[PDB]
RNA sequence: CCAUAUAUAUAAUUUUAAUUAUAUAUAAUUUUAUAUUAUUUAUUAAUAUAAAGAAAGGAAUUAAGACAAAUCAUAAUGAUCCUUAUAAUAUGGGUAAUAGACGUGCUAUAAUAAAAUGAUAAUAAAAUUAUAUAAAAUAUAUUUAAUUAUAUUUAAUUAAUAAUAUAAAACAUUUUAAUUUUUAAUAUAUUUUUUUAUUAUAAUAUGAAUUAUAAUCUGAAAUUCGAUUAUAUGAAAAAA
RNA sequence: ACUUAAGCAGUGGAGCAUGUUAUUUAAUUCGAUAAUCCACGACUAACCUUACCAUAUUUUGAAUAUUAUAAUAAUUAU
């Protein structure tokens, strides 16, 4: 969670199949934790209507998958 | 202060000792609030009402003798029933 | 099929509208589901044990649905089904409360002087 | 000072109750006021068709004591030696019969015993309710 | 009917606040004696003086018209409309987007005014605690302690008993940019926390928005989008 | 005679909070419009609340009654 001591918001996610065939996660939880294992992988972050790709980099890890599908536009 | 804190411990753990409390001078999370702490279930499910209550459905069973009407089932009928009359009726549910 | 949740809940003696079958399921779910929540958050939240039953603790936690949350349960107006405005003295919006009160329904509830 | 000549404020309100645990104060308001709606929908008697009775009854005083509820009510209706008419027989099943009495499903109902109390007027303009209940049909 | 002032009852003054608590009852719409001026002229008002007074405030309580209503979320019934959808469940998002525009409040723009401190603890009321409250103590920020915030642990109380909770302004001392009205070195004094003499000496120590780092609280979950702490930041804000 | 005029006490140019409006948005749930002015409910919107958007997904569903097959009991008699 939040409090360092409480470590990450860990959920389930098909990542075994996106560690052997490549293929990306599409997840609508934007509340999980990007850790360090997700560096590389593509994820596709729904933010309410379609599915932002993006690959994990290191910068990424400790953010959240949301922070990087905006879910409204700008104007 | 003065008194040494090697005494005022030892005397912290036999008193938890006695009173069957938990002594963790450490300070360590260990999370015993979890534990210690009250149930609401019942309360948060006793919110509505008991669910067991006289319903009119069950009139019928208990009393045969005595014959009830109930006023608003009949209004409700009859109001169907006057829909039926000038076709307003509803369309007939889609079977699967 | 038959029912919309998962699991066969009770209906409620009083006022029934569709918020209030859905605030009545998940109290219930709740009743049932709370030992096990607190067991697995004192799992979870526990620093003296391995950090990896802590994470499969905190993965479970994350895999219960929606009905077993405590913060979903929100407090309505059992006589209209109002989520608003509720005072949980009487479980009564503030509207039905003050015809309740008017009524004499309520116990003890007067006009102020 | 005198019970004759003044009502006891008590009396101003349909559930008189006090608990210590109000949740359960609460769930006694809700079940006075459930079983008062079944109550009336039970006042409506008809003897096969065109015999069609409708008793009008006032509100029920839910007297809650201790180790025991008295639910009071008043009530309007309208050879009778040897038989039954409708009225008598919801009254009877009310508190006189001996396997599925009202009350007892009630004091189940509540884990307390209960006891009824209908009280009949002879007229309509005796009671506000049953006035205003009987005027409205 | 409140409030107020009294009387009786009740409390074995350790549920103590008897200075209190809640039942009954009384009391006022104040009563009077004169003087002056007006008066429909006294068996009247304006005042003023004297006397007995605790007596000085308040709410509610009815109908008749007329307008406005669908967050008429102040409802009922009826009319019409959907019935693989305008009904129902789940996941996420949104209701928080900003060129702007106007209301409502909070914080400020300094000295009739802000800050720090003030343990045998300056002085309250009304509330709340079984779907709780959290005392004292220990530990870390952090530093001899104090304060403040979390962490560990639950002492009593489910209550006129214990806790939320040592009320704060008030008052006392000290400091406070603009201010060469200040501080400093020598002397100096019957102003000594101080005086004198010679040299030296537009946004601040107001304001806290915004931004950054690292922690913490609730909850299963704080990214969109919560609150809190510390360490850096330090904007606009002066006149009319 | 509401209300005004006067006297007093303020508040009132900035930042933020919180509303409404406009614009945008997939949605930014709902509120006014016959020319002074006025779309303006919040006793707490992260999920729920929720009423809006997207994607899946349920179809007598929340109740009353009818007519039938399965288990449970009670009796009479399987
Ligand atoms: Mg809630
Ligand atoms: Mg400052
Ligand atoms: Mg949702
Ligand atoms: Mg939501």
């Amino acid at each position: 969670s939040r409090s360092v001591w409480k470590g990450p918001n860990i959920v389930p996610l098909p990542i075994r199949e996106a560690m052997t065939k490549g293929t990306p996660i599409r997840t609508n939880a934007r509340a999980a934790t990007i850790l360090p294992q997700f560096v590389g992988l593509k994820f596709q972050i729904h933010n309410g209507k379609e599915y932002v790709p993006i690959e994990i980099s290191e910068d990424m890890v400790g953010h959240k998958l949301g922070e990087f599908a905006p879910t409204r536009k700008r104007f | 202060m003065n008194v040494p804190k090697a005494r005022l411990l030892k005397v912290a753990e036999l008193s938890a000792k006695i009173f069957d409390q938990n002594f963790n001078p450490s300070g360590i999370r260990t999370g015993s609030k979890i534990l210690n702490e009250r149930l609401k279930g019942p309360s948060v499910a006793s919110y509505y009402g008991n669910p067991d209550i006289l319903k009119f459905r069950h009139l019928k069973t208990l009393y045969p003798d005595i014959e009830f009407v109930d006023l608003e089932e009949q209004y409700r009928l009859s109001m169907v029933e006057a829909k039926k009359r000038r076709g307003k009726g509803a369309p007939k549910k889609m079977k699967k | 099929g038959n029912f919309r949740f998962p699991i066969k809940t009770k209906l409620p003696p009083g006022f029934i509208n569709a918020r209030i079958l859905r605030d009545n399921f998940k109290r219930q779910q709740f009743k049932e589901n709370e030992i096990l929540v607190k067991s697995l958050k004192f799992i979870a939240r526990n620093m003296n044990l391995p950090t990896k039953l802590r994470l499969e603790a905190q993965l479970k936690l994350n895999a219960l649905p929606n009905y077993m949350r405590s913060t979903q349960i929100k407090n309505r107006c059992v006589d209209s089904g109002h989520a608003r405005f509720v005072l949980s003295d009487f479980r009564l919006c503030r509207y039905q409360f003050r015809e309740n009160a008017l009524k004499g329904n309520l116990p003890g509830v007067k006009k102020g002087i | 000072n005198n019970k004759l000549q003044h009502l006891n404020n008590m009396n101003n309100w349909n559930t008189q109750i006090y608990n210590y645990n109000k949740n359960m104060e609460i769930m006694n308001t809700m079940n006075d006021k459930l079983i008062n709606k079944l109550l009336y929908k039970m006042m409506t008697l008809k003897l096969n068709n065109m015999n069609i009775n409708k008793i009008i009854m006032s509100k029920t005083i839910n007297q809650h004591s201790l180790n025991k509820l008295n639910i009071k009510f008043y009530y309007y209706n309208n050879n009778n030696n040897y038989y039954m008419n409708m009225m008598n027989k919801l009254m009877n099943i009310m508190n006189n019969n001996m396997n599925n009495n009202l009350c007892n499903i009630l004091s189940y109902y509540y884990k307390k015993k209960v006891t009824i109390e209908p009280i009949k007027l002879s007229y309509i303009y005796l009671n506000s309710d049953i006035f205003s209940k009987y005027i409205s049909l």
